[PDB]
């Protein structure tokens, strides 16, 4: 193409030709477009392009071609600057300094090209990064003379201090050594006190008003770091709470720079100031912006200007200074009128509807509500404030997961960003009744009032209130709590028996099964309601309704797992345990409802059933709630005996896949209790396992692998996943491991091991690693044998599976994993056991693991290596141990360092670290007894300290040959010694990864420690 | 919108995919409410189906009698057909669709909805 | 024509260019390649205040593939900052982006997203997510894969761009569409190459 001119640089670069390309790729579209972009990424690439920048931003005409420019430039200055000649160094910076210069002397190309000068500061920044001071000492003073010569100059002064602040203060601690970092703080702050003098005069005299905002800028960033006494000790908190902040120009930096000052590091004199400058503050607000009455709400929906962002930022200083400094308002009488002047704005505040600004003034209530539950005297001094917040947070009550209808009275997804912002505001309000509970409740009862016989009836008024009464339960008394909840009962009765329709009757129904079931004391005293209620769920069971039918299965079990004895017990008055009516009733009872369902409603039967401690009385109970499902299973199991082609029924999948999911649903409640019934289907349960597998593989060889995607074979895969699960279900919970390994663990491993391990990968269920995972966990310290016959299985074909990328079968990968993991802690001795070929793709698999990006597998990887690791040194001086080391240290050393390196997987630095660590201390503890080298490589009696400095040094030389000897050998030395203080030892690391981005980085730097 | 001379027959919820042929793979179109619509001067019926959330249309064309719902391999509640004048997107295109319904029946509900769509249309 | 340059920023693989896919064709991208540099989307929203288009400038987020880097954000007039809520560093990271955006774009409206809401073991704890508020940038939880609040970024943006806070999308005009060979053999392809994520709830 016609663009790719300027990538040939024999030929003078042609100025015109840039431009069009750069013009065709900003301004541009389509294939023109990414054509240009790839040719101007490819210039910006050569490393040669910077020859070029001069003639670029002397004779372009096209800003952007000079940003482009001077983004070259700032990459050779970032990463090769130290490798250019001194002459080249020189020239770039008086290029820089000049080019500047310029572009502020031109008033027109200093009003219109803002990004070109910006950029242009940030790049001087990056030399001053590397030149300054000790290359340049007479920058400040230079740059402090000038700024009095031209408004221009002195505004981009600001602009270029500004971002060398936060160059140097806020984003160094990754971008510099540690060393380097503390010289270029310790460079400004000795210079700042210059720097001040500039600021405060030109804030006290100027009045441009485009200088004044830039000086402000720059101030907000010094504030991060400068001493107090610059703030304090100066008139500069009377400028920025009164002058600056009667502008709009001034008034948004002003107040960021104010809320920072309510930050800064006994002295009654600061106290004042501190006072005066928030009373200053307010009295702006209240005179040139808005009083105190003012609809914020209003305001910031009509989003006017900048309205929205000032009043995020009044919300964020008026929060951040209260928090701090509250106290010095509530002691003297004077200052009564300021501090709930102050609380009043954040009432205000509190009634916009804006989520995360909502969050944020929620965040103080929140400090100020526990304040006033802790510290004497204070809570009456806000009562007024609280009674109004009672109000607001009331009235903006979000959706509390329980309920599950919507929009229009129907179900959907759940709220998954308003689960926080729920315990937020139920965390808030419960304080508030505490502090209050006469309060709230007259406010409550009265908005209930106007709910019936009102003028507020509404969805979203009922809604927010009833979520309101529900999130307040144990606030009260035992005694307190009986009369409020009774009068709030009755009278939700009376909304429903009145509201009528399918949307009215699914609100009030939501409203009142949330409520019931968030007071489960309520419901423990009063045995008879209790009852009326859960056969109240057990109608709505029946409910046509989408929505009210599921959230009575929800609510069924909240209320049971609260109050499950009063279902185990006889009652007064009773024939009988509530139980066995549950049970007697269960078919009819959910006779309507959908399969996961049903097995929410056996699990709660389950949690009844554990209460009863009696085991004859137990198991009986078990026995006749999995009356049902046994029925079901002995007749299938009758049935699919003699015709493997019926279990080629989908009714019959679906029914077998049901009777075990309802096993799972009892097994996860009752745990070790669940036992009995466990053995009831155990080893016809193993047989069926063994018929559907053999069906699934019949399935793949008569119609491909495309078979495991049809409906059929994920049904019946479906059941030997159930399976496992009901296995790994009970055996994480048993209590009896001799029964596991004696009765359970056989016949498991003879009917899923061989299954896996002879199936074609995409056969193979991942859930058997899962299993074997709680296998081994469990009783893995009981079943050596059984362990080695699990590796034998599964290890070596699922890292087949795995080990030709990062992406295939993710869940196979996962599990892997978490198995080997446990059987390396639990069961080290199979690892023995393996032949040296084996255990050899064990450390290549840990390494694998390594490599991953993938958190839930890089994690286990580090881990298991640190652990086998450990492992081997607690076998002490053995053969085993002996040949480990020989065999694998270094390359676990060099692994580690490879992905600590690499930039890819700064995910697992601090594991990646301690591992290192742990290989390194392993020497310079000399934990390892025979010489790490060959015995021609080295003299006799080498120390394996010598040969490891050795190793690493040319390790880093050939993978870091930018690096200068000194460099390599400086890091070492350093990382050596700290190999016993881990967070030393990780800056050392920290300040390798800086160094290794550039040329000619200090090798002193390696003695900050 | 220009719907506002139609009636609704029939409205389920869906989800849309198209057939990448080079790829070979299946690209989800869509998920929203899919819409039989009946228009009152012409009595044609057409699938009009817009996006959740963005309200973007992702299936505009007549129900031919020439089509043929097709089962998918991987689905017992999905169908497959060919389309040959879908406008979602601007001009009239030829795709191979999918659509998915939450279980069997909405899937069997809507073939047989379909099938008397194609007979309106005749 | 009204439309607007956004730029989406973030570290890789946190789901930009998924996330704009989805917007762009109604697809979910599951494998990751990673973008080269940028690449760029007209997109368009139908709303009460007529069409609105963004010419969506989706950045790399790997360094080793960065391109042009900020040459990418002169002139954006709006910008989407993404996070991976299962990964802490790309939240760690998203100060050190927006830092090299506003000094780009000095006064642009922003949404900060935290994508993948959808993976159950979260990372990045909601309470956490917090940087926002200094910075004025809108924030939300999304899912590129489950679609939650999907649309919510780009309505904020529309609003702010427009200066309309009440503005809406609303549903594009359905135009009335008109009334064997390769067809018998693509079929085939299609039935027996089985539907994705047959799991889900459609
Ligand atoms: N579970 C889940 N995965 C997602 C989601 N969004 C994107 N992904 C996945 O994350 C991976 C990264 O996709 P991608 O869009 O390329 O991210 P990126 O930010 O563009 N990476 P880069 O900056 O290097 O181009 C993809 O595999 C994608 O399927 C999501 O919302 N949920
Ligand atoms: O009669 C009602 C009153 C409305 N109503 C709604 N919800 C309720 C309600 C809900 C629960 C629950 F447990 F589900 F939270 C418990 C209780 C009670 F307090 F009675 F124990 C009542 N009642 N409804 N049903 C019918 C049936 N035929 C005609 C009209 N209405
Ligand atoms: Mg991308």
């Amino acid at each position: 193409g016609s663009m790719e001119g300027i990538l040939d640089f024999s030929n003078d670069l042609d100025i015109a030709l840039l431009d069009q390309v750069v013009s065709t790729f900003y301004q541009g579209s389509g294939v023109q477009q990414k054509q240009a972009q790839e040719i101007l990424t490819k210039f910006q690439d050569n490393p040669d392009a910077w020859q070029k920048a001069d003639q670029i931003l002397q004779f372009s005409t096209n800003p952007q071609s000079k940003f482009i420019a001077l983004s070259i430039l700032d990459k050779l200055i970032t990463r090769k600057w130290k490798l250019l000649p001194n002459d080249h160094r020189i020239g770039i910076r008086n290029f820089v300094v000049g080019m500047i210069i310029s572009m502020c002397q031109d008033d027109e190309v200093f009003k219109t090209q803002k990004n070109l000068i910006n950029k242009s500061d940030l790049t001087l920044v990056q030399i001053l990064k590397q030149e300054w001071p000790q290359n340049w000492p007479e920058f400040i003073p230079e740059l402090i003379g000038s700024s009095s010569s031209s408004v221009n100059v002195c505004e981009n002064n600001m602009i270029v201090l500004k971002l060398l602040s936060e160059e140097v203060f806020d984003f160094s601690a990754e971008q510099m050594t540690q060393a380097k970092a503390l010289h270029l703080k310790n460079s400004m702050s000795k210079e700042f006190e210059q720097i001040f003098k500039l600021c405060f005069q030109v804030l006290e005299q100027g009045s441009s008003s485009s200088l004044i905002v830039a000086t402000l800028e720059s101030l907000l960033r010094y504030l991060h770091w400068i001493p107090y006494r610059y703030i304090y000790e100066t008139n500069i908190l009377e400028l920025l709470s009164t002058k600056f902040m009667t502008s709009p120009d001034t008034r948004a930096i002003t107040l960021k720079c104010l809320t920072e000052v309510s930050n800064l590091k006994d002295n009654d004199l600061i106290k004042r100031q501190t006072v005066l400058f928030f009373q200053n503050t307010l009295q702006q607000i209240a005179t040139s912006v808005m009083p105190v009455t003012a609809d914020l709400k209003a305001t910031y929906a009509n989003a006017n200007g900048n309205d929205q962002s000032f009043l995020q930022d009044l919300a964020m200083f008026l929060t951040t200074y209260l928090a701090r400094n509250r106290a010095l308002l509530e002691s003297d009488e004077s200052l009564r009128e300021l501090l709930l002047n102050a609380h009043q704005y954040l009432i205000q505040l509190s009634k916009i509807e804006e989520r995360e600004l909502f969050k944020t003034t929620l965040d103080y209530w929140h400090n100020l509500v526990a304040d006033l539950f802790y510290e004497p005297l204070k809570k009456h001094i806000y009562e007024e404030i609280c009674s109004q917040l009672r109000l607001v947070i009331i009235e903006n009550m979000v959706r509390p997961v329980e309920n599950d209808e919507g929009e229009i009275v129907r179900e959907f997804v759940k709220e998954s960003d308003t689960i926080q912002l729920y315990k937020s505001e139920r965390e808030v309000l419960v304080y508030l009744t505490h502090l209050n509970v006469i309060d709230t409740e007259e406010i409550m009862i009265s908005k209930l009032a106007r709910q019936i016989d009102g003028s507020e009836w509404s969805w979203h008024n009922i809604n927010t209130l009833s979520w309101a009464i529900g999130s307040i339960s144990g606030t009260m008394s035992e005694d307190t709590e009986k009369r409020f909840v009774v009068t709030v009962i009755k009278d939700l009765l009376g909304l429903c028996e009145q509201k009528r329709g399918k949307d009215n009757k699914a609100v009030v129904a939501s409203d009142i099964m949330y409520v019931v079931g968030q007071y489960p004391r309520f419901l423990k005293a009063h045995w008879n309601f209790l009852r009326t209620v859960i056969l109240k769920l057990f109608e709505f069971m029946h409910e046509t309704h989408e929505g009210v039918q599921d959230m009575a299965c929800d609510t069924f079990i909240k209320i049971v797992q609260k109050c499950k004895y009063h279902f185990v017990i006889q009652q007064p008055r009773e024939s009988e345990p509530f139980i066995q009516t549950i049970i007697r009733d269960i078919q009819k009872t959910t006779a309507d409802l959908q399969p996961q369902q049903v097995h929410t409603f056996y699990k709660a039967c389950g949690i009844i059933i554990s209460e009863e401690r009696s085991v004859a009385e137990r198991n009986r109970l078990l026995s006749d709630l999995m009356q049902l499902p046994n029925m079901a299973w002995d007749t299938i199991v009758e049935q699919s005996t003699a015709n493997p082609t019926l279990l080629l029924d989908s009714e019959t999948v679906k029914i077998i896949a049901n009777i075990i999911k309802t096993n799972v649903a009892v097994c996860t409640s009752m745990g070790a209790d669940f036992y009995p019934q466990l053995g009831h289907i155990y080893y016809n349960m193993l047989q069926l396992y063994r018929a559907v597998s053999s069906m699934i593989s019949a399935q793949v060889a008569a119609e491909g692998l495309i078979a495991t995607k049809t409906p059929k074979v994920r049904g019946l895969r479906t059941i030997k996943k159930e399976i496992l699960k009901l296995v790994e279900t009970y055996i994480s919970k048993a209590r009896n491991l001799d029964d596991v390994v004696k009765v359970l663990v056989e016949p498991l491993l003879n009917a899923v091991l061989e299954d896996y391990m002879n199936n074609v990968p995409d056969a193979r269920d991942a859930e058997v690693l899962n299993c074997m995972t709680t296998v081994v966990e469990k009783v893995g310290h009981m079943i050596p044998q059984g362990v080695i016959l699990i590796l034998q299985s599964v290890f070596e074909c699922t890292l087949d599976m795995i080990n030709k990328d990062f992406t295939e079968y993710p869940e196979h990968r996962v599990e892997f994993y978490k198995l080997l993991k446990v059987i390396n802690e639990k069961s080290f001795a199979a690892f023995l056991e393996l032949p040296p070929a084996a255990f050899k793709l064990f450390v290549d698999a840990i390494c694998w693991a390594f490599k991953h990006n993938n958190r839930d597998v890089e994690v286990n990887g580090l881990q298991i290596a640190l652990d086998l690791v450990k492992n081997i040194e607690r076998m002490g001086n053995v053969p085993f141990a002996n040949e480990f080391h020989k065999n694998y240290f270094f390359i676990f050393v060099s692994e580690t360092f490879f992905v600590l390196t690499d930039s890819d997987h700064k995910s697992g630095f601090s594991k990646q670290a301690l591992l290192l660590m742990k290989l390194i201390s392993l020497v310079y503890d000399n934990k390892i007894s025979v010489p790490l080298y060959q015995e021609a490589e080295v003299p006799q009696g080498t120390s394996n300290q010598v040969y490891l400095s050795q190793y690493l040094a040319n390790m880093l030389s050939n993978a870091f040959p930018h690096l200068t000897s000194e460099q390599i050998a400086s890091f070492l030395s350093a990382l050596t010694k700290q190999c016993k203080d881990l967070v030393v030892f990780k800056g050392t690391l920290r300040d390798f990864l800086v160094q290794i981005k550039e040329v000619g980085g200090d090798p002193t730097d390696y003695l900050f420690a | 919108t220009m719907e506002e001379d139609e009636e609704v027959l029939y409205k389920v919820r869906a989800k849309l995919f198209r057939f990448d042929a080079d790829a070979k793979e299946w690209k989800e179109r869509g998920t929203g409410d899919c819409k039989f619509l009946k228009n009152k001067k012409t009595n044609k019926v057409r699938i009009l189906m817009r996006r959740d959330k963005t309200l973007k249309i992702c299936a505009n064309h007549i129900i031919a009698p020439e089509y043929t719902l097709k089962p998918n391999v991987g689905s017992d509640r999905s169908w497959v057909y060919a389309c040959t004048a879908d406008i979602a997107e601007g001009e009239a295109e030829a795709f191979t669709f999918a659509i998915r319904f939450g279980s069997k029946e909405n899937a069997d509900k809507f073939k047989e909805e379909f099938e008397k769509a194609q007979e309106i249309n005749k | 024509q009204v439309q607007f340059k956004l730029v989406l920023v973030g570290d890789g693989g946190t789901g930009k260019t998924t996330f704009v896919k989805r917007h762009l064709t109604g697809e979910f991208e599951k494998k990751y390649v990673a973008t080269l540099g940028v690449e760029v989307h007209p997109l368009v929203f139908h709303t009460n205040r007529g069409p609105i288009k963004f010419n969506v400038w989706d950045t790399a987020g790997q360094e080793k593939f960065g391109g042009l880097r900020d040459g990418y954000y002169i002139q954006a007039q709006c910008a989407i900052i993404m996070f991976d809520v299962t990964s802490r560093v790309t939240y760690k990271n998203v100060p050190n982006w927006h830092r090299d955006l506003v000094r780009v774009c000095e006064n642009i409206p922003i949404v900060l997203c935290g994508n993948k809401v959808d993976i159950k073991d979260r990372k990045v704890k909601a309470k956490s997510i917090v940087f926002h508020r200094k910075k004025n940038l809108q924030y939300y939880d999304i899912s590129a894969k489950s679609n939650y609040n999907f649309e919510k970024p780009f309505l904020w943006l529309a609003r702010k761009l427009i200066g309309d806070p009440n503005l809406e999308f609303v549903a594009m005009p359905a135009l009335a569409p008109p009334e064997a060979a390769q067809y018998e053999h693509d079929l085939e392809v299609a039935q027996t190459t089985a539907l994705p994520d047959e799991d889900d709830d459609l």
